[PDB]
RNA sequence: AAACUCCAUAUAUAUAAUUUUAAUUAUAUAUAAUUUUAUAUUAUUUAAUAUAAAGAAAGGAAUUAAGACAAAUCAUAAUGAUCCUUAUAAUAUGGGUAAUAGACGUGCUAUAAUAAAAUGAUAAUAAAAUUAUAUAAAAUAUAUUUAAUUAUAUUUAAUUAAUAAUAUAAAACAUUUUAAUUUUUAAUAUAUUUUUUUAUUAUAAAUAUGAAUUAUAAUCUGAAAUUCGAUUAUAUGAAA
């Protein structure tokens, strides 16, 4: 839960609170997390599986994190019920993931690594007085 | 301490009697440029390397090279400019060419030529006309002939002589 | 690193034999126009060493023949680098400058840099 | 979308059951946005500025002792003073 | 205010269509034979008289190649590119392949080396070359009711005209048919004598099917009735092969329309329906070495529907109809399509291609006269980005920068 | 005046646990040039040209003096004199500032093929700037049988921000099409130009340019769109 805080001003900005989880660090079972995942929709990342939400709607910001951890213990229940309702075949929409990350840029390329050549790099020079004074 | 290696020296040496060698067939950019209107040189380029090939598939020699001559054949190597004259009569001077002024006078008249040639297509007409001014006949090798004989008249009103 | 207009072009220059990619993908997918193919050979054509140089371009910034530009200059910095001798040639060249040519700001009463409104004696 | 529409309906309305937010599957102007819409009117009122701010009237209230002068009140007064003088002054006001 | 001499047509068109061909040197090369690969392995060769015949009523040789550059198309041979796909042709147990590269990499050109090859070695070639023809709607098309597909009977007699030429014809008479067909007549003689025209099972031949002539709503009962005879037949191989097949999997809906206006599919048409089949384990070709052959051009879209057919990609369900047809990759995936990507060129390869340039007289004299060989190739080989066999083509003549 | 100044540039140092990452960056602090050196060739120890070797070394902005023009502003604001004080001061409802003969500037869009239009999802390539009087993502629905595009509606995910959104930049480049143009089409044959060729038949001054003007239907903002706003659709298709 991190909680924002603007020192001398009285922003409208220190009530936001936003709360944010790894998926997979839940204590959660298979099954049920994808459930879980499919709930969050938006809020769900998969390329990291990170699940964060925040509120501004209460004034205060004790309030909007006490909501958050509500509708998040919510979400959990819903995701541990599996009775009548799993989930299973509905595939994970990634489609807002895709549209962050076209928005975003990428340096996902890299370096041939049988580009490299260890045998050009420059060798350790021999430096005698510097030898000479390493006694130690 | 520098310290050159051999390998490097030899290189070193190799190259030094080599020149730098030209980023542009400087005649040709000219040219491009020329063609070009609105910053779109890319489109320029396509159009005049395009007709430069037709020219070469029709007649398959160099077609940079026999461009090159045209323009040297086509470009008129002096031009009568008119003067003001002290608020008198208008009399005229020959004047000598820079080669970029000879070569696009050149190019002009060769444009105009084109645009007489039939295809929707401008790098096709160019092309047309190019082939024709190697093989040798164009209105623009009678425009460069009056011109000299323009300039062959008013022989000694040059100033300096 | 070499720069032009806004590109920014890191290029990683290397001994194995020559072959190109800019950006993480092949030269002739990348740079389009041949110009600018032309242009980013030059440093290791106004040497005899293109082939002998594997560069990898990562560029960023810019439009693409400014980007082009920006790897040539990349290039002959890292050229510099593996023969010391060749860095006066280069700078002969044209390579070894940075081109400063920045695009100028849109002065107020000015519609462009340059272009003004019209004017109207009467 | 080879996945089923109902299916996909289902799931959107538990999401919205889970949060706060509706769900509105027909597409109908339920008026929402009418509500919703943050009010701003106090941030409007706010515009000129804070009316209880300190005025020369008070600088007497506040400090007694200290016989200040406002400068352009005095002015004014003596200028009304010169109308008054040289047959300028304001004439006198209707009440009817 | 045209001649006939003078050339009209755009830039293109006008290498394509004008006989700039004519001005050029006869070349002494070596001939294309599968057989003999040993001999010229990685060697520029002008193709047979036959297979040039054969290649060019096909649709081999296109436009925007520079083919004008010499007397007639030529290839080169390739160990890692034209060799090693005939040999997997020749090996594999389901011979059916798509081939895939980047733009201008020589995917046209090795179909037209496997089209040589399958005449050298006695084998029928349906080719159609530019389904854009069939699939975008620039020709007459009609609802038949037998079979329940829309059939284009301008495109399907050209596509059986180039299907008579193309191929020999004691080849092509050596099939006897399976089943009798009465058509309808259409010639200009016996028009009123002969109302109908009837093929016999032993006594008629393929040849005759293929020659007959009918009104256009029987020409795609025809087609039909020729290509089932074609897959009853176990005495010869079909060479099948569709050249810019990328288009295909992209314009999954035609420009045509039916009696309510809207877009008609393309596996509701004859054409591709039938060719969607053959694709497919579905008109499966009596004979052994009877192959599809398809090949994908980078001048047409690209979407994830053919990657997601191949080893690539995992299927995403959400992605749009537009983007990705699943029917498609479904049909793909039916009939074992193992991909064959075109590698770029070598170094060696560009060298031999150059050399074969400078022998032709193509090569400018800036590059020949005062410059290293070596160099040059070096240059030449940056330019194309790494042996992409076009770009180089174009750097080498099309440049004049 | 120049210079110090700012932007931009090159280099160095510092900082950023390289998830607020773009280190190919951002920002503080320096150093750097109104560049230097040498050989020659003309004119008289120097100054212009050329050549060479040393360097990243090449711009833009702000600053526009004195006086003058009784130049502009009392409608930013203030003040002198003067005039109005049930009115020349103050509030509401509507109308006007958008009226239209001719005329005058500035622009915008045009008059088609060295130029216009369709398309282009392992989404070709930017910068600068805005988002608590907000920016509005994904996705559903309708226009629209597929879907995409474009436009609305439905509903707000994320962020008050190097973190999310406005926003997959566009020309480019590539395929396709393009009337004027019997410079094309389609029926036959034709064939080693087959997305094509040849033969013989039939294909007979504003368009498949332009987008003014108008008709109807919807949508948007707002309490309200008649005078008098902005979109979308189906028609209308001047002039040039
Ligand atoms: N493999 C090969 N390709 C060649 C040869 N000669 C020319 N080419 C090129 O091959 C290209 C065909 O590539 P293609 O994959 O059909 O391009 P696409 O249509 O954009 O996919 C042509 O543009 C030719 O210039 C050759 O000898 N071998
Ligand atoms: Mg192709
Ligand atoms: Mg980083
Ligand atoms: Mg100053
Ligand atoms: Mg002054
Ligand atoms: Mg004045
Ligand atoms: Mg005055
Ligand atoms: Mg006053
Ligand atoms: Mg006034
Ligand atoms: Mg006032
Ligand atoms: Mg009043
Ligand atoms: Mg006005
Ligand atoms: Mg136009
Ligand atoms: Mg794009
Ligand atoms: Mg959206
Ligand atoms: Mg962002
Ligand atoms: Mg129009
Ligand atoms: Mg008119």
């Amino acid at each position: 839960y991190r909680y924002t805080s603007y020192v001398g001003e009285e922003h409208p900005n220190s009530r936001k609170v936003v709360l944010s989880v790894k998926t997979k660090e839940l204590g959660l079972e298979e099954k049920s997390l994808h459930k879980f995942r499919i709930l969050a929709r938006s809020r769900y990342d998969h390329t990291t599986d990170i699940f964060k939400m925040s509120s501004d709607k209460f004034e205060h910001a004790s309030q909007n994190a006490r909501y958050l951890h509500d509708i998040l213990q919510r979400l959990l229940a819903e995701s541990k019920d599996l009775t009548e309702d799993d989930f299973s075949d509905v595939p994970l929409d990634t489609r807002h993931t895709i549209a962050k990350s076209l928005r975003k840029k990428k340096r996902d390329y890299e370096f041939p690594e049988h580009w490299k050549r260890p045998e050009d790099a420059p060798k350790k020079k021999f430096d005698i007085v510097d030898q000479l004074l390493s006694t130690l | 301490k520098i310290k050159p290696t051999a390998e490097q020296l030899a290189q070193w040496e190799a190259l030094k009697s080599v020149p730098i060698p030209p980023r542009k067939n400087a005649t040709l950019d000219h040219i491009t440029n020329m063609i070009m209107r609105h910053g779109k040189k890319e489109k320029a380029q396509t159009i005049l390397s395009r007709a430069l090939y037709l020219v070469y598939c029709q007649t398959r020699q160099d077609p940079i090279q026999a461009l090159e001559k045209s323009l040297d054949e086509l470009a008129p190597l002096m031009m009568t400019k008119t003067f003001n004259t002290g608020v008198a009569k208008a009399s005229v001077i020959p004047v000598p060419l820079n080669k970029r002024q000879r070569n696009r006078i050149a190019w002009n008249w060769i444009v105009q030529s084109a645009n007489q040639r039939v295809s929707s297509d401008f790098a096709v007409r160019l092309g047309e006309e190019l082939t024709a001014i190697a093989k040798g006949t164009s209105s623009a090798f009678e425009k460069r002939d009056q011109i000299h004989k323009t300039a062959i008249a008013h022989r000694a009103y040059i100033q300096l002589k | 690193v070499g720069k032009r207009k806004s590109s920014t072009a890191k290029v990683f220059v290397v001994r194995g034999t020559g072959e190109i990619l800019v950006n993480g993908r092949q030269l002739n997918d990348y740079f389009l126009k041949m110009k600018d193919r032309e242009s980013i050979m030059y440093p290791l054509q106004v040497i005899e060493s293109v082939g002998k140089y594997n560069i990898f371009a990562t560029t960023s910034g810019g439009g693409p023949t400014g980007q082009a530009e920006s790897i040539m200059h990349a290039i002959a910095k890292a050229l510099v680098v593996f023969n010391p001798l060749l860095k006066s040639r280069l700078h002969k060249a044209g390579v070894l400058t940075r081109d400063y040519r920045h695009v100028e700001r849109k002065k107020p009463g000015k519609k462009k840099a340059r272009k003004m409104p019209t004017w109207v004696k009467r | 979308m080879n996945v089923p529409k109902a299916r996909l309906l289902k799931v959107a309305e538990l999401s919205a059951k889970i949060f706060d937010q509706n769900f509105n599957p027909s597409g109908i102007r339920t008026g929402s946005k009418i509500l919703n819409e943050r009010l701003k009117g106090p941030s409007v009122a706010s515009y000129y500025g804070n009316p209880d701010i300190l005025k020369f009237r008070h600088l007497k209230t506040l400090y007694p002792d200290i016989e200040f002068v406002d400068l352009e009140e005095q002015y004014r007064l003596s200028m009304v003073e010169a109308k008054k003088r040289r047959g300028k002054g304001a004439p006198k006001k209707m009440k009817k | 205010r045209v001649t006939p001499g003078s050339l009209y047509k755009n830039w293109t068109n006008t290498t394509h269509t004008a006989q700039l061909q004519q001005t050029a040197v006869p070349l002494a090369l070596p001939i294309f034979n599968f057989d003999d690969i040993s001999k010229t392995l990685n060697k520029v060769v002008s193709y047979s008289n036959k297979q040039y015949k054969s290649l060019h009523h096909l649709g081999s040789f296109k436009k925007s190649q520079f083919n004008e550059l010499f007397q007639k198309p030529v290839c080169l041979v390739r160990e890692d590119a034209t060799n090693s796909f005939l040999k997997k042709l020749v090996s594999h147990p389901v011979k059916k392949f798509i081939i895939t590269g980047e733009p201008g990499v020589g995917k046209t050109v090795l179909l037209s080396q496997a089209h040589a090859y399958a005449v050298d070695s006695k084998q029928i070639i349906i080719n159609i070359s530019y389904p854009e023809l069939f699939l975008n709607g620039r020709n007459d098309f009609s609802y038949d009711d037998d079979l329940k597909l829309f059939i284009q009977p301008m495109y399907l007699k050209k596509l059986i005209r180039k299907i008579l030429k193309a191929n020999d014809p004691a080849l092509l008479k050596s099939i006897e048919l399976s089943k009798d067909y009465k058509f309808s007549n259409a010639n200009p003689k016996n028009a009123s004598v002969k109302p109908f025209v009837t093929l016999n099972k032993t006594k008629n031949t393929v040849l005759d099917l293929l020659s007959v002539m009918t009104h256009p709503h029987n020409r795609g009962k025809l087609m039909k009735a020729i290509i089932d005879e074609l897959s009853v037949q176990s005495k010869v191989p079909i060479m099948f092969t569709v050249d810019n097949f990328s288009k295909v999997l992209t314009t999954a809906y035609s420009a045509y329309r039916n009696t309510e206006n809207k877009q008609i599919y393309s596996l509701d048409l004859q054409m591709g329906k039938l060719m969607m089949d053959i694709i497919s384990g579905e008109t499966k070709f009596a004979n052994g070495e009877s192959s599809t052959i398809l090949a994908i051009s980078g001048v047409d879209r690209t979407n994830k529907t053919l990657p997601v057919a191949l080893g690539k990609i995992p299927v995403d369900p959400y992605v749009t109809r537009y983007h990705y047809e699943p029917k498609f990759v479904e049909l793909l995936q039916k009939g074992n399509v193992t991909e064959f990507e075109v590698p770029k060129l070598n170094k060696q390869e560009v060298n031999e291609l150059i050399d074969y340039y400078k022998q032709s007289n193509v090569l400018l004299d800036k590059d020949i006269t005062g410059k290293k060989w070596e160099n040059l190739i070096d240059e030449k080989y940056f330019l194309s980005g790494n042996g992409n066999p076009r770009e180089l083509l174009k750097s080498l003549v099309l440049s004049h920068r």
